[PDB]
RNA sequence: UCUCGGUCGGGCCUCCUCUUGGGGCGCCUAGGCGGUGUCUUCGGGUCGCGUGCAGCCUCCCGUCCUCGCCUGCCGACAGCGCUCUGGGGAAUUCAGGAGGGGAAAGCAGAUGUGCCCCGCGGCGAGACUGGCGCCGGACGAGCUGC
RNA sequence: GAGUGGCGAUGAUCUGUACCCCGCGGGGUGGGUGUCGAUGGAAGUCUGACCGGC
């Protein structure tokens, strides 16, 4: 059900660089819950789920709404990846960030999901 | 401020099938139930009677562009009792909901989406509903659906694609009638997200321009949307019933 | 009241500058020999595309075989050639129209019609040329 | 509506064999002007908007009728090199205006292919027919109308054309196929009456390829024995019903279809010594067949069905007769 | 009735109704600077087409998105007239009566009765 | 019966013969009246609290006092707009205009039918060949169109 | 020398169902509730002598 399955080839690493720096500017909505608040309530850019988590079915739902909110989603192969990149001591297993009016860090979400555009 | 039980009355709005709901601190916009007593992602909803019956689903800017644009105030929505529209990226079905809830029973919609999940309320929705049609393909292959679309009225377009106006082009070289109704949403973060929005949404109206379309008006969607374009077009003539 | 206007300031140009191209203009810079692009790439510092409406080519292929060098340099195969769809003809009406709807394009003019008539809407450059360079009006860059 | 225009053409071409019979003695003024009026009246009804079939037929049943009335009326006036001809091309123009306008309706195809038959006009009924077949391929009726005739006027192979295209198309009733093992077993029953022919394979063929069908059932397979039943005087007909029951009692051996073709089948070859030998065969076969465990009440209807469906022939015993009503009573 | 907007029935116009109405032009003064609205002024604010209505549910707001038993009631006028800011409509008021009894004539009569005593 | 010149006529053309010291219907408004709501002042009536002293105290009625609000009627002067065989409503007769919906809504070349012989051609089994793994020539049983 | 037990994004913690009277225990009214009641209240049960035909 990954079919926005994200690349390790560095597409994954800026995926993961740019969570990283959007948690150091405090744009990061972390974990499952959160990120479905995100969504729903529209703040949401861009949103990053884990592939390794063990069942998947509990993060099959944020799909949904981000086709209706129209928001990109991709997949990272690694929860605990993902958990280090947001700097959180446990594994986060979906994270959403969003943006700003001025930020260079918006001008990376765009460039990202400009990526993850041509990914779906 | 719209608390449930409020007396709110109901009067109509300037467009075809499209209610507006004045209260004492507020206004609603919303349509007629199509389905009564049924509300399908959970909206506020408004029941009265003839001087159990009469039932309005209040509809939101928020989540959805063509409320986003009859509060953004569009001169034409193309759609009324009776159209058939021709609906694009049709994600859980709920503004496909409301466009239904427009053309009312007379009236078909024709709902594409890609994904299957979507598909699945899609269908859950459109086995509530009469009058709009599931049909879970590709927008990029119109030559799939062909069997399932008749020549229609109105498209409205909500795809997150870069190749928009491309889909929007076939799809109309397919199902348009001479003389067509076309509605775009457009996201300039998603067509171009390092250009800015005023060029993007100018660059998109001329390859539909060039895509042999009429360009009407514009309004962008920003009190309830950011860089979010409303372009409201008619396919081969300048006026839009023909 | 357009996107990306913060009182009479466009933040909405900004490099590729767009340029609408006037007929008074190709005829002014075939005269002043000043070459096209590289003189509103240097007037400019930034990188353009000039775009040349069919009204604008339109007159010039009106104006007869003296000006068939304004017109050999006029349809440059690198420019975007802006197809429009009215009845007229007429290049100062499709110019405002345009500019009028998306104010997004920088107009290159010479006569005071033209340029006292979009002097009127805000947040348009207007660019000339003083015989040796050309000149912007109201772009607040460089 | 330009009605009065189109219909202007037809009525000025109409025109100059209403001059001749004028101008012969046959009818007269009055009724020519009767005539006409009524032409017109039929041609404004005809080319008007909402038109039916029904006036299609009804315009083509009284020119046709005017042509025979002239006819009978100059074998009265003892007229000859008066003909027939703008009739039988007007009526041809009124049917192909008809089914150009409704296509799809059978009636106007199944009566313009019987004005074609009866003026005797063979190639163009079989360019009618292959357009008839063409906007209703799901027709039985016309594709065993179209392999019949062909049939008949003597060439099998296109009978066969218009045959296994049939049964391609119609697989829905067993109907198409019982008319090809029909027409088939009939082209067989022509070879052996005339006298390949003495193998005779192919509606053997169209049994065995017709298992694979939608439709292929026990009672369907019955109807295919109701069609082989008959033209018991031929070469491998016993092959052929043994083949049915066989293949039946090998593919379906539990069902009172094949207990029924159980029952009647040595009564195939017969029309007399064997008739109550193979009759009284048959209710050995007859009691073996009632008690076998099966659909016993529809093997009752079916021999209810049956035994009434010898009664009307004579020259049987009266003990036979009545001691089949008594088993009709006591089933 | 409308028949391209679903059967809206004219508007029976009863008083009550018509207070409403009047409410509704006037709902900019009823939200006391709190709030402002887009400014309609039309002349005749009766339309023609009207059906008064109630909010049902939202299904995601229960606790605090709901009327309660004490605060369901019969009218918009009787809503506002439930509602805080009475004392504040009733202190408004008498700002605008104070200054519109300002020189008029118990002024001009406590002159008199000045002058003449 | 080929033309030319001239002339207080007309056809033809032009601009006046309309835009009024006028009327009707509206708009606006000082104000009046009707419906109606407070505020002051006094007199009664009342739920209740307290000490059932003193009082406090929610509510109700009237008077005095004025102010106010009605998509409420009427509205002078001054001013403005529309219109004038004055202004409205209905019935019907006639002359037009716009829009919707329904309709196979289809006269691009309108020659009876059937057979046989010719001519031109199409499918087409089967058969040979030239040049470089192809392309091309040229034979042909049969069946069919026109 | 071997086999078990161990918080947190797969969601820790915090402002917020009220006040009050007492030694984690108890009590006076909440407000919203969801029921069945109830006798209790709003709450009282139209007008009354002509009309039609001719
Ligand atoms: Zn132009």
């Amino acid at each position: 059900a990954a079919w926005p399955k994200a690349e390790d080839p560095a597409l994954v690493q800026e995926l993961l660089d740019c969570v990283q720096q959007a948690s150091h500017y405090r744009q990061l909505k972390k974990g499952a819950n959160e990120t479905t608040k995100s969504v729903n309530r529209g703040t949401s850019e861009l949103v990053i789920l884990a592939a390794d988590t063990q069942p998947l079915s509990i993060v099959l739902h944020i799909p949904l709404i981000c086709e209706e909110k129209n928001v990109p989603y991709v997949y990272v192969p690694s929860k605990v990846a993902l958990g280090r990149a947001c700097g959180v001591s446990r594994a986060v297993i979906a994270v959403s960030l969003t943006s700003n009016e001025a930020s260079d860090l918006n001008s990376k979400i765009r460039a990202l999901r400009d990526k993850v555009e041509r990914l779906a | 401020g719209a608390k449930a039980g409020k007396k709110v009355i109901v009067e109509p709005h300037r467009h075809k099938g499209v209610f507006v709901a004045r209260g004492g601190k507020e206004d609603l916009l919303c349509t007629a139930n199509l389905v009564p007593g049924e509300s399908v992602y959970g909206e506020k909803r408004i029941s009265v009677e003839t001087p159990t019956k009469t039932e309005y689903r209040i509809w939101n800017p928020f989540r959805s562009k063509l409320a986003a644009g009859i509060l953004g105030g569009l001169e034409t929505i193309y759609m009324k009792p009776g159209s058939k529209v021709l609906y694009l990226g049709a994600a859980s079905g709920t503004s496909v909901s409301h466009v239904a809830d427009i053309v009312g029973p007379t009236g078909a919609v024709y709902a594409v989406e890609f994904s299957h999940r979507s598909g699945r309320d899609l269908i859950n929705m459109a086995t509530r509903r009469t009058n709009v049609i599931p049909i879970v393909e590709d927008a990029r292959k119109p030559m799939a659906y062909r069997m399932l679309v008749p020549m229609v009225d109105v498209i409205f377009a909500d795809v997150a694609q870069p190749d928009q106006a491309r889909i929007v082009g076939i799809n109309a070289r397919l199902f348009l009638k001479q003389g067509g109704g076309l509605l775009i949403s457009i996201k300039a973060s998603c067509i171009d997200s390092t250009a800015p929005p005023e060029q993007v949404f100018a660059s998109e109206v001329q390859k539909l321009r060039e895509d042999k379309f009429f360009p009407k008006e514009q309004l962008t969607l920003e009190p309830y949307e950011r860089d979010h374009a409303m372009v409201s077009c008619v396919y081969l003539q300048k006026e839009f019933e023909g | 009241m357009p996107s990306s206007m913060f009182f009479e300031h466009n933040e909405a140009l900004v490099p590729p500058y767009n340029v609408l191209v006037d007929t008074n203009f190709l005829s002014r810079t075939v005269g002043a020999k000043l070459p096209l692009l590289e003189s509103a790439m240097d007037c400019l510092y930034a990188s353009v595309n000039i775009i040349i409406t069919s009204c604008v080519m339109a007159e010039l292929e009106k104006l007869g075989p003296r000006y068939r060098v304004a017109l050999m340099i006029a349809r440059d195969e690198r420019w975007q050639r802006l197809t429009c769809d009215h009845k007229g003809t007429y290049a100062d009406d499709c110019i405002v129209d345009r500019v009028q709807k998306h104010r997004i394009y920088i107009v290159a003019t010479n006569d005071r019609d033209l340029k006292r008539r979009i002097r009127k809407i805000p947040g348009v450059p207007i660019m000339s040329v003083q015989k040796g360079k050309y000149a912007i009006e109201r772009l607040p860059g460089a | 509506a330009w009605v009065a225009d189109k219909a202007r053409f037809y009525l000025e071409r109409a025109a100059p064999e209403l001059r001749e019979w004028e101008e012969k003695e046959i009818f007269t003024k009055d009724e020519i002007r009767n005539l006409v009026a009524k032409r017109s009246d039929f041609e404004h009804l005809v080319l008007a908007p909402g038109t039916k079939p029904t006036d299609f037929l009804n315009y083509v049943n009284w020119e046709r009728s005017l042509d025979r009335l002239r006819a009978k009326r100059c074998a009265r006036l003892n007229i000859r090199s008066v003909t027939s001809h703008a009739s039988q091309a007007r009526t041809f123009g009124i049917f192909e205006r008809a089914v150009l306008k409704h296509p799809g309706s059978i009636e106007l195809w199944l009566a313009y292919l019987e004005f074609a038959a009866q003026v005797k006009a063979t190639k163009r009924w079989r360019r009618i027919m292959t357009r008839a077949l063409r906007l209703h391929p799901m027709n039985a009726s016309l594709w065993t109308l179209a392999g019949r005739r062909a049939a008949q006027n003597g060439d099998m192979q296109r009978a066969r054309a218009h045959f296994l295209r049939g049964c391609r198309f119609c697989t829905r009733e067993p109907t198409l196929w019982l008319e090809y093992a029909r027409c088939e077993m009939d082209w067989l029953a022509r070879m052996e009456a005339k006298k390949p022919a003495l193998s005779g394979a192919i509606p053997i063929a169209v049994f065995d390829v017709a298992r694979k069908q939608p439709f292929w059932g026990p009672a369907a397979a019955e109807k295919f024995f109701d069609v082989f039943a008959k033209f018991g005087h031929l070469s491998c007909h016993e092959r052929i019903i043994s083949h049915v029951v066989t293949t039946m009692q090998e593919l379906f051996p539990n069902h009172p279809c094949t207990w029924s073709v159980h029952i009647r089948q040595p009564l195939v070859g017969v029309d007399t010594p064997a008739f109550p030998k193979a009759l009284r065969e048959s209710l050995a076969r007859l009691k073996a067949a009632l008690q076998s465990t099966t659909d016993r009440k529809a093997l009752a209807t079916k021999m209810v069905a049956w035994m009434d469906g010898i009664l009307a022939i004579e020259k049987l015993d009266a003990a036979i007769r009545t001691v089949l009503e008594h088993t009709k009573r006591s089933l | 009735t409308l028949s391209d907007w679903y059967n809206i029935p004219r508007t029976n116009l009863t008083p009550e109704l018509k207070r409403d109405l009047q409410l509704l032009r006037m709902r900019d003064v009823v939200a006391m600077g709190k709030q402002f609205f887009k400014k309609d002024n039309r002349k005749d604010f009766v339309p023609e087409y009207c059906q008064v209505g109630t909010i049902i549910a939202g299904a995601t707001d229960g606790v605090s998105g709901r009327l309660t038993r004490k605060e369901r009631k019969r009218t918009i006028v009787e809503e506002v007239l439930s509602s805080d800011s009475v004392s504040k409509y009733k202190r408004k008021y008498h700002e605008i009566q104070e200054h519109k009894k300002s020189g008029r004539k118990g002024y001009y009569k406590k002159l008199m009765a000045a002058r003449k005593r």
